[PDB]
């Protein structure tokens, strides 16, 4: 019924437990990744929703919900030598998809 | 132009050295994680193959 349906995406902590997910709110990490929903399908099961890592957020306390786009991204003004490392990073990434 | 190209080769090569050296130090600082943790990983992979 909302004009902008949405879903948040967080990452689970160690020892996943559905009962704790409904009992306590600390199992979910303070990090959350809010994103807009695309479309439901439910071909076989009644719940096959799609999720995305779109807007990162770190709620200060999910138990308390307030949120802010604290997408920290500090970068040095000279963006010439910082990308030299990127060639090795992509070369590593290329080696993972290549060898594996 | 050949000297300017040499000075650019100096700056670019010294830059590749600082990037390779910072990356080498940074690889050693990953290598500071103990080998016990690696063998423990293999123990975990031995258990990972327990399905």
């Amino acid at each position: 019924r909302l004009a902008q349906p949405y879903v948040g995406v967080f990452l689970k902590r160690d020892d996943s437990n559905e009962s704790d997910v409904v009992e306590s709110l600390d199992e979910i990490y303070h990090t959350g990744t809010f994103a807009q929903i695309h479309e439901m399908q439910d071909l076989g099961d009644k719940l096959r929703m799609i999720v995305m890592g779109h807007r990162r957020v770190h709620i200060s306390r999910q138990l308390e919900m307030v949120e802010v786009e604290n997408v920290v991204h500090e970068d040095f003004q000279v963006t010439e030598e910082v990308k030299a490392l990127t060639a090795e990073i992509v070369k590593t990434i290329r080696d993972i998809i290549a060898l594996n | 132009r050949l000297y300017k190209a040499l000075s650019l080769l100096k700056k670019e090569f010294e830059l590749s050295k600082l990037q390779q050296r910072l990356g080498r130090e940074v690889e050693e600082k990953i290598k500071q994680t103990h080998r016990k943790y690696l063998l423990q990983e293999q123990l975990k992979i031995i258990k990972k193959e327990l399905g």
